[PDB]
RNA sequence: GAAGCGCACCUAAUUUCGAAUCCAGCAUGAGAAGC
């Protein structure tokens, strides 16, 4: 109910005779929309106003201080899709750590900027053998070519990352071979993958590209 | 053509939810930390494909019922054009009348997407043989979609609501077998006139 | 309840009053850092009984 | 595909139960207070994985029977698809017919989740050499899950119930060697039609 | 992997027993009523840790025999993985074959758990200095625990029986030097199949 | 000489100092230049496209060819796009067209998918595989012919 | 424009020298200030506003590398320890100093420090000397700037 | 048969793993009108 004396209930009024009219209403107004007269109306135990969803996500400590109560907070306003929110330093530290991890993820080593030898026939034979027992898979060959096109150092780094037998677990990052094999043959095939990829690391780009299309045509 | 059905769909997760990243660049940027990222906006809000879920639901139930409803799930399978789900979701010569929006979340990744550790345990040793880290949407996360049906028929509300009950049963997104994607749907339907925007 | 109605207070014997939050500070000078529209602000959380409101150094 | 098997399981907890928080954010929020958090929901209910436990139970038992069942628990093991557990729980090439929900609790945290002090004692001194704090699920806590099998066969319900009895012997999650996870299962099985939602 | 060993362990309490409450809420809700609460279930049955007692017993006897066993009970001590206590009760790389259940009382806390006045008396004045209250399990109470060995070797049953005889000689639970926790054991072994639940 | 290629717009005011969280890259050259990610995405793409720059007959009857291609055009395996693509391949030699039919008829080891369009109808799986085979033989025999006859025979089924 | 930031850790990308950088743009003349300046100004304003209402050991980089190699081999400095010390270093030098002080603190009621015990046949004096070595090594690592600590610790715990 | 007492202390940390694999194909349309 909005009134701008109506005997019915009046929840809101929009305005010493004023005081008399306000007290003259049946029941009492919840809020009245009115300075000194507003504070006098406050003195008659009636509320005054004197004229994206906002979300304060924060801890709380309140110092009463003046008549108005407060809570000291230098912080951040974040605008979102349909809401505006208020966060502290720790939110910005968290997004700073996540962004800074995203930064070093980039510009790693020398992108687009000490190797064994074996014949070209040997390299096709070893990649052809490890294609069909699911060690040098298509994802492996793809990420080979991605780490190779950024340089030889990145390809050596990725190959030493995959071939690294972790002393805690004893597990290299290669795909396990398919078929009946004992353990010694499994490590010998992993060493074969090591030597084959590190030996094609020494070759030029068009002698690698032409060796990995007949295994990955979407290199 | 003078009326349009508008189904406002408000979905709430009862289980953890996973659907996957589809953009190669965001998957690469996330796979330095997370082996299975959720599909997200560039405005940091989770997307869940919705038309395929409703369409797959309706073809399974309408093929179990016995109606002459085609299967568009097989490899490069051409839709027939003369069935119910071809009228609702589409055919070769006619676009589907039910424009199904994406399931856009109400919240943002820092409130709903939680990294997660999954395991693979050896059956003889009971030791973690493998593990991986996938992002996942929490339970109680609310998603909003709008299904806009042009030239509506009588049965379209019942068809969409039945397909939503099927998705409530079976799940939405990925990893549905291990328990992910179990949701509830709330439907607010309303018939509008197509000339509403004209002043 | 008669004496209360005589004292002009309502009684039911067994009005959308929402305690909103007021921004009260400019948002025009925002920026994009990492997919978020953010602005560092210096202010005070005032806790008026009608509504929570956020204010600057000017208000204090 | 016209019929579907719904298996409603209720797990009563008889021993303590530890399952582990998978969420790095929830762990880091909870490892300032307890060292082994319980896997909980954002709606504050306990989450237990169920598909891996039933799968591991069936591979152990069917390998012991001599049936052709591949060990998926080995590191980077690829399922063959020509198995019997591969039909229920999936393979590289075919999804599992048995979509297995999480074991979510009927009650909430602070009603079934309790916070406990564990110890490690010197053998020659009989003094507390180390102390940690874990989170455990109390006894009599009821969990509900539903297993929906899409293309049902006769062996599915018997295999699921068998696997459940193996869980009542061994344990459902976490520290099954020190006594945790000993639970009981009540099974209610029904054979619904797939077109039960279509009206 | 084809067979499995059940040791059904029935323990009769021969001197009053005290295992302490571990749950912080259960210990805090009882501190105005008992200063030393007994470890109990939410079904009001007494819980005793058993895997640690058997492991500590076997480490003590096998170290005093001269066989190579790791001393795991030192602070943050990694088990070696090559000793027979590492085989039976686990290492950081391989779980224990012997999954040891808790010792669960057959009766309720109202029948077997009593409050008690423990004293500290001055030595010169021969008078009551400190008074405190504990909960104690009465003598004659029966506890049950099932030890399941997954890959049973020849000596594991004899190792468990020697550890049980050591626990009878030393005690289980707490306050062991005051005479508390002296028990008797009745082992009932059984070599079951692993595939016995398969119908 | 430090040159700021960051936008100096959209900058907040805190502690009586204007400020804007930045996130980019520093580049040495005379200039110590401040570039954003877009610049590094452009440079990454330019160097990646600089590294990818270095990228190097069972003849049956004529009536058989027409009857086979009629059936495959009706059952929707050999469509207008595939006929046009085969014509572009035959118009760049026969070896190219050998490679093209090899690429389309290449059953993937893992999936068992051949890149033809599934036959429209209700044929069995062995019939579908033999239909892919006779598509292979029909096209592969059409490579053995010469340009005039291949042209007049494909224009009945793809008018372009 | 004045840089006023660190210029080591400046990697080579093609014919360019880049650095993944993350900081603030201050228009005063123009200052590309880092997060150190921002935490200083934030503390200044917060301390200023709150009232309105009311030594590192010097150890060389090669030694650091050798010492964290040795303590990583004998498992005192583990991947979880390096990761937690890295997160506490990301919140500031004082918080990380607190962290390593809580790890190193011999509790007088138990005689135990929160370090992981060494793997090997070391006597208790050598164990205490290696714990002091770990305390001095990470506390000297606290004095370095953020990119240099990331470079040292990325050879040890790759998932930093 | 009465009476007193029913309390204190330490510990609550640590470690490993966080990968792998399959796919990236098709199909239709190529005109119709003016000035
Ligand atoms: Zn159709
Ligand atoms: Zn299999
Ligand atoms: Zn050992």
């Amino acid at each position: 109910n909005y009134l701008f004396m109506p005997d019915g209930n009046v929840d809101y009024l929009i305005l010493d005779e004023l005081i008399d009219y306000i007290e003259r209403l049946k029941y009492t107004p919840y809020k009245v929309f009115l300075e000194i007269l507003a504070k006098r109306i406050i003195s008659k135990k009636i509320r005054v106003e004197l004229p994206k969803v906002v979300l304060n996500i924060n801890t709380d400590n309140m110092c009463n201080f003046a008549s108005y109560r407060l809570m000291p907070f230098s912080g951040f306003i974040v605008e979102k899709d349909d809401r505006i929110e208020i966060n502290d330093k720790n939110w910005f530290d968290m997004i700073w750590n996540e962004e800074y991890n995203k930064m070093r993820s980039q510009i790693v080593a020398e992108d687009f900027s000490a190797l064994p030898d074996m014949s070209h026939d040997k390299i096709i034979e070893n990649i052809e053998y490890l294609f069909n027992i699911k060690i040098l898979s298509k994802n492996r060959i793809k990420e080979f070519w991605e780490e190779f096109c950024k340089g030889q150092k990145a390809a050596i780094k990725y190959i030493t990352q995959v071939h690294r037998k972790n002393p805690n677990t004893g597990r290299r990052n290669w795909n396990p071979p398919e078929g009946d094999f004992t353990d010694n043959e499994i490590e010998k095939l992993y060493e074969t993958a090591y030597n084959t990829l590190l030996s094609l690391i020494k070759y030029d780009k068009n002698k690698v590209y032409n060796i990995l299309i007949n295994f990955n045509p979407k290199l | 053509a003078k009326t349009m059905k508008k189904i406002y769909v408000t979905m709430k997760t009862l289980s953890p939810l996973y659907t996957g990243e589809v953009r190669r660049e965001d998957k690469e940027a996330a796979q330095k930390r997370v082996n299975f990222p959720v599909r997200k906006t560039a405005t940091n809000k989770v997307l869940i494909p919705f038309k395929g879920a409703l369409r797959s639901a309706l073809e399974i139930m309408l093929k179990a019922k016995g109606e002459n409803v085609c299967d568009t799930g097989e490899s490069r399978a051409r839709p027939c054009g003369r069935c119910v789900t071809c009228s609702l979701f589409g055919s070769m010569g006619r676009a589907g009348r039910a424009s199904v929006d994406f399931l856009i979340s109400n919240d943002t990744k820092e409130q709903i997407v939680r990294e997660s550790t999954h395991l693979r345990i050896e059956r003889q040793t009971k030791s973690a043989s493998d593990t991986f880290k996938g992002e996942e949407v929490i339970e109680g996360a609310t998603f909003t979609a709008t299904i806009t049906i042009s030239n509506p028929q009588e049965k379209d509300l019942s068809l969409i609501q039945s397909a939503l009950k099927f998705i409530e049963e079976n799940g939405i997104g990925g990893w549905l077998n291990k328990g992910y994607g179990r949701v509830s749907f709330e439907v607010k339907s309303e018939d509008v006139a197509t000339d509403r925007f004209l002043k | 309840a008669k004496r209360i109605i005589s004292k002009k207070i309502r009684v039911e014997l067994p009005i959308l009053i929402e305690k909103k939050v007021v921004l009260n500070i400019n948002t025009d000078n925002m920026c994009n850092f990492a997919s978020y529209r953010l602005m560092p602000f210096s202010g005070f959380i005032v806790e008026k009984d009608d509504r929570i409101e956020i204010n600057d150094k000017n208000w204090f």
